RNA sequence: GCCCGCCGCGGUGCUGACGCGCAGAUCGCUCGUCGGAGCCGGGCAUGGGGGCGAAAGACUCAUCGAACCGCCUGGUAGCUGG
RNA sequence: GCCCCGGAGGACUGAGGGGGAGACGGGUUCCGCGGCGCCUGCAUCUGGCCGCGGGUGACUCGGGCCUAAGCGGCGGGUGAAGACCGGGAAGGGGCGUGCCCGCCCGUCGAACGGGGAGCCGGCGGAGACUCCGGCAGGCGCGGGCGGAGACGCGCCCCCCGGCGACGCGCACGGGGACCGCGGCGGGCGGCGCCCCGGCCCGCGAACGCCCCGCAGCCCCCGGACGCCUUGCGCGGAGAGGGGGGCCCGGGGGCGGACCGCGCGUCCCCGGCCGCCCCUGAAAAGCCGGGGGGCCCGCGCGCCGUACCGACCGCACAGGACUCCGGGGUCAGCAGCCUCUAGCGCGGGAGCGAACGCGGCUCAGGGAAGUCGGCAAGCCGGCUCCGUAACCUCGGGAAAAGGAGUGGCUCUGACGGGGUCAGAACUGGAACGGACGCGGGGAUCCCGACUGUUUACUAGAAACACAGCGU
């Protein structure tokens, strides 16, 4: 919506700020081979309840 | 950039919990000049982002200059 | 089964009277020192109708008696009463219609309406339209006066309980044929949730005792007793007789 | 916006309520900026000479024609 | 052309306060432009009929003299309501008193 | 109607005919007895003599 | 020229409701269109508002009188028998 | 609470299409109604043997001649399978 | 040269839009540059996909405030408790001590109701009533007279009032915007013949001052067989006539800064009239009355603001509120064609079998077919003629049935404008030439009628209904 509260906004702030993947040199420095981060998420398939 | 060489404005970072005549003190206590209005905005992720425009009287870029901005 | 209509309209919610908009609670003016020792002087200022209600209501100024100002009251009209008329409450108002008197003060053969039935209580009788009773006698050893309600039946009240002169105007609304669907749904809009209605007999038997069958029928004797219990008292309860017949007198 | 009358327009001077005053030529066009209005007059030429030497010291005067 | 305009309110569910009218604009436009509700004048606490003298405008808006009427009663009664009141009040002295 | 009551006024007003008569055709007008303009002059001029 | 033979005013019913309905209305509905006098006025300008409320389009007097007339006939005799015994209580 | 008819609101017949669907009820043509007991949006109220019902045992989030969720519960079976 | 991009051609959506924008929901899908591993049911160099950078600025717009239907709270009351229910309670303010006044909740509940005040031009890859320039407006803070009259030209408390503030409707009237025709100024196109006959562009806001404003209500003279609407309506409780006052979301002129004339359409406003056993919110806030006591400066905080039918149906011919609405034909917001704007829809090519699905035409006969005229066909616009039984006298009724209708050249009627009426001539013996658009009649049963229902196999004779009765 275009009119939302500052709370709901704040929330909805850290989803997209923490949708990330891995990065590089942090899979060098822990020697992972897991590489994927399967805490992100995409909008078209995503129901955020935020 | 666009926004110093003309229209004598600079644009900061602050802390999301100030107010307009919070940040009008604090950036003429530290950068020592004038400021004339202030708007400011909070972006999508969370920080609070102030357009400063600084007195009819004073160039933003020999104060942007003197503070690294350029 | 489960509970029937009419255990249903106890609880409120969508049965509770359709009030918004409505002018106010109708009533009589109070008693106070004037009006025993003499009378008080009002004007009448506007004829409004009231939402739900056949008779219309007047506003009537009175001044302040203890402190400086108006005071408004809200009346139930005698017909022929007329905007920027003087009305008179007290022991010592004469008699015109609109004006409150002591109905130990008024002659018997008199036409009053919004009688009181214990004294002081603001009126509570005769107060539809067209509505009336009658000053039948006075008992003066006792202090009690005998009226005629609009139902026809008798009753002894105290003398010192008032009544407006008068009778209620709005009279012969009964007269005009609702014609259609629609002119009972805006009638029953303005009081309450109470209509259209299902009959009893056009029920399945879990809805009602009437419901069931292969035919469309009561089955039993619809006169049930006085003392049925709640979810059983329907029909014609403890009824004298039945029937249509002339002969009553 | 508004218009004026030339008499009011040396009093609004007199008592240094201008800011600046432009003449426009086009009958001419002199608009003079006070903290409230903007009061535009129309004169000729001939008029318009003797209103400016009037014109007063404390009150900067500008020109346009194109 | 194609002269079709969006709307200029929040919303756009036109209610009794979201009216608008056109206007052509000095750049060869086609603007909207607020209709305001426009209130009434008062009216005689006697007989219901506007007041001479005051006009539409809130009055707040008005300065004092713009306000008001210069008579007894001045924007309450209606001239005509004065009158009646000033002969009711001077007969009514005189049948309560001297007969 | 608009057009008979225009010119019809506009007579009285300058005492062509009187006000007994104008409103006589007045009425006649409002109950449908003259088709066209023409018609009404010729009543107006017939009235008179 | 005469537009209906009986229906009068009830002509804007059609066929529907039946004839003992109809011929209820075209009474009551002509009563309640009607004009009446100004008690007060004296000219025959008074017209119901809503029922029970009837007002002077001349003298601006408004009034309470029946539903669908100006008077009632229970309220005439009523108005004739008080004013009686308020003369009999005159000594 | 008149008649023909557009949007809207509804859902008659073809027992047409589809019936491993476009779809856990849709599509085509035809059809009822269209100033009224008319249609639509938001807010608010009524809670399970209870509600709500112009009454079909209808509706109450794909659930209704008694909703859904967890537990009592690995409920009991002279009956079917191994 | 890919379904992407460009140029040229051919078409579509068809102003209730496959157009331009909001509300809700989604949450970064927005933008620029790069890219094809996944996805984009065919492909891809495309992309709402993947990587890396960025992006939403307000005194005036909304939220914050007010109250609606409601929902909480309340000395207490009740119940084993959880909890549920509630006015009968020594219920707070102004100041300045000290006096005085006072009956008793809610800074809960609307991003459509109420509400102090914003317009034009410009700039960017992505924001604008928010930025920049210009011109204003609102709320704050500091340096007793004139008139005959209608009417004209600082405050505080108690009481009385006002504004806020309100339904529906066929019509009639006024303004704005839109839309057309003609002139004149500038620019285009095509051109076998004709062409001063085709196309595009000719723009002016908020706000301030002066003038002008129909209806409607008011004042003065004076004393009546009239004034006046499409309709009405009004007058000795003072008409007409003569001269005035007030209101009027509007218009003009000067500021801000090309010229005329018309039929309609939409939107708002006006005065009337009609309708109801229906009579069509409240409050904050702001103001008036009666009585008593007494120019120049500075500022305006907090939150929302990108984009989308990218939403719900496991992803999808379903479902999903509102705003703006050109031209031709026409009764028209119908059908059919179109200017502006926009351009996807799990992919292509070949062949022209059966059989299906959606369509078209058929000699002669005309329901013999079938449980049954199911399906299909006939009728249909407008004008004139002509219309029965029966009836609750309103209907039946478009009953049934007939005739005319193009093009061109003209004539008459109404006070510049379309309509209505008539005639000559002419064409396969044609004309509502597409489109749109009743088949009709004689009867019997049931329910009086409009209305309601088994969402997803039942729309009815079932339910409801006015009326009647207990
Ligand atoms: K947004
Ligand atoms: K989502
Ligand atoms: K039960
Ligand atoms: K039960
Ligand atoms: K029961
Ligand atoms: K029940
Ligand atoms: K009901
Ligand atoms: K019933
Ligand atoms: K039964
Ligand atoms: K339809
Ligand atoms: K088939
Ligand atoms: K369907
Ligand atoms: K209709
Ligand atoms: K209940
Ligand atoms: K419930
Ligand atoms: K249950
Ligand atoms: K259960
Ligand atoms: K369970
Ligand atoms: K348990
Ligand atoms: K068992
Ligand atoms: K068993
Ligand atoms: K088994
Ligand atoms: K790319
Ligand atoms: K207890
Ligand atoms: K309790
Ligand atoms: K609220
Ligand atoms: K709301
Ligand atoms: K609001
Ligand atoms: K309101
Ligand atoms: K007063
Ligand atoms: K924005
Ligand atoms: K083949
Ligand atoms: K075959
Ligand atoms: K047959
Ligand atoms: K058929
Ligand atoms: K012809
Ligand atoms: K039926
Ligand atoms: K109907
Ligand atoms: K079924
Ligand atoms: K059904
Ligand atoms: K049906
Ligand atoms: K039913
Ligand atoms: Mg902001
Ligand atoms: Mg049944
Ligand atoms: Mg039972
Ligand atoms: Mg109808
Ligand atoms: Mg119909
Ligand atoms: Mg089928
Ligand atoms: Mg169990
Ligand atoms: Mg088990
Ligand atoms: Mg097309
Ligand atoms: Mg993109
Ligand atoms: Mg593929
Ligand atoms: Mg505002
Ligand atoms: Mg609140
Ligand atoms: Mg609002
Ligand atoms: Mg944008
Ligand atoms: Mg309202
Ligand atoms: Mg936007
Ligand atoms: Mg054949
Ligand atoms: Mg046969
Ligand atoms: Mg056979
Ligand atoms: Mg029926
Ligand atoms: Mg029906
Ligand atoms: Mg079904
Ligand atoms: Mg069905």
């Amino acid at each position: 919506t275009a009119n939302k509260t500052l709370s709901r906004k704040l929330r909805l702030a850290k989803k997209t700020k923490t949708n990330k993947n891995i990065p590089r040199w942090v899979i060098a420095k822990d020697h992972l081979k897991k590489t994927w981060n399967y805490k992100r998420h995409h909008w078209r398939r995503s129901h955020l309840k935020l | 950039t666009t926004q110093i060489e003309k229209n004598n404005t600079i644009v900061f970072i602050v802390d999301r919990r100030a107010s307009k005549p919070e940040i009008r003190k604090a950036f003429e206590t530290v950068f020592e000049t004038k400021v004339a209005r202030v708007n400011t905005l909070i972006t999508p992720l969370g920080l609070k982002k102030a357009f400063i425009r600084l007195a009819p009287d004073v160039q933003a870029m020999d104060v942007a200059s003197k503070m690294g901005l350029a | 089964g489960r509970r029937i209509r009419v255990q249903r309209k106890g609880a409120g919610s969508v049965f509770r009277a359709h009030v918004a908009r409505r002018l106010g609670a109708a009533k009589l003016r109070a008693n106070d020192f004037a009006e025993r020792t003499g009378s008080v002087r009002g004007v009448v200022k506007a004829i409004l109708h009231d939402r739900g209600r056949g008779a219309p209501l007047a506003r009537v100024q009175f001044p302040n008696m203890r402190g400086e100002g108006r005071v408004n009251e809200l009346f139930i009209a005698p017909e022929g009463m007329y905007t920027g008329q003087e009305v008179f409450s007290g022991n010592k108002a004469t008699l015109h219609i609109g004006n409150i008197l002591p109905v130990g003060n008024i002659p018997e053969g008199t036409y009053v309406c919004n009688v009181e039935e214990k004294p002081m209580d603001r009126g509570c009788l005769a107060r539809a339209s067209g509505t009336y009773c009658l000053v039948v006698a006075h008992n003066m050893e006792t202090n009690k006066t005998r009226i005629r309600l609009p139902s026809g039946q008798k009753k002894l009240i105290s003398s010192k309980a008032r009544a407006m002169i008068g009778l209620v105007a709005g009279g012969g609304r009964t007269d005009k044929p609702l014609l259609k669907a629609g002119n009972a749904y805006h009638k029953y809009k303005a009081k309450r949730n109470c209509w259209p209605v299902v009959r009893g007999v056009a029920m399945n038997p879990v809805d009602h005792p009437h419901g069931g069958g292969n035919h469309q029928h009561i089955g039993v004797s619809s006169c049930v007793p006085r003392n049925a219990v709640p979810g059983q008292k329907v029909g014609l309860i403890a009824a004298r007789r039945t029937g249509c017949s002339g002969g009553k007198r | 916006p508004n218009t004026i009358t030339e008499e009011n327009l040396m009093k609004m001077i007199a008592d240094g309520r201008g800011k600046k005053l432009v003449v426009k030529s086009c009958k001419v066009k002199l608009k003079l900026r006070t903290a409230k209005y903007l009061y535009t007059l129309t004169v000729p030429n001939a008029d318009d000479a003797k209103s400016i030497v009037k014109g007063c010291k404390d009150k900067v005067e500008v020109q346009y024609v194109n | 052309a194609d002269c079709r305009v969006t709307c200029r309110f929040h919303s756009t569910y036109r209610t009794r306060s979201k009216i608008v009218r056109y206007k052509r604009t000095p750049g060869n436009r086609l603007t909207s432009l607020r209709v305001k509700k426009l209130p009434n004048a008062p009216h005689c606490a006697e007989t219901g009929k506007q007041i001479h003298g005051i006009p539409r405008v809130i009055p707040q808006h008005l300065t004092r003299q713009q306000r008001k009427v210069s008579r007894p009663y001045g924007g309450k009664l209606c001239g005509s309501a004065l009158r009646a009141h000033i002969l009711e009040s001077f007969l009514n002295e005189e049948n309560q008193a001297l007969r | 109607q608009r057009v008979l009551r225009r010119l019809l006024s506009r007579y009285r007003d300058d005492e062509k005919i009187d006000r007994h008569l104008y409103e006589t055709l007045y009425a006649k007008a409002k109950g449908n007895m003259f088709k066209n303009k023409r018609v009404l002059l010729e009543h107006i001029v017939g009235m008179q003599k | 020229a005469k537009r209906t033979k009986k229906v009068g005013l009830t002509g804007k019913y059609g066929t529907r409701y039946g004839r003992a309905a109809r011929k209820q209305l075209l009474k009551i509905e002509t009563s309640q269109k009607a004009k009446y006098t100004c008690p007060f006025c004296a000219k025959d300008k008074v017209r119901r508002t809503a029922c029970g409320i009837w007002t002077c389009r001349s003298c601006s007097k408004t009034m309470a009188g029946g539903a669908y007339s100006l008077h009632t006939e229970p309220a005439n005799a009523a108005r004739a028998t008080i004013r009686r015994l308020r003369l009999a209580r005159e000594d």
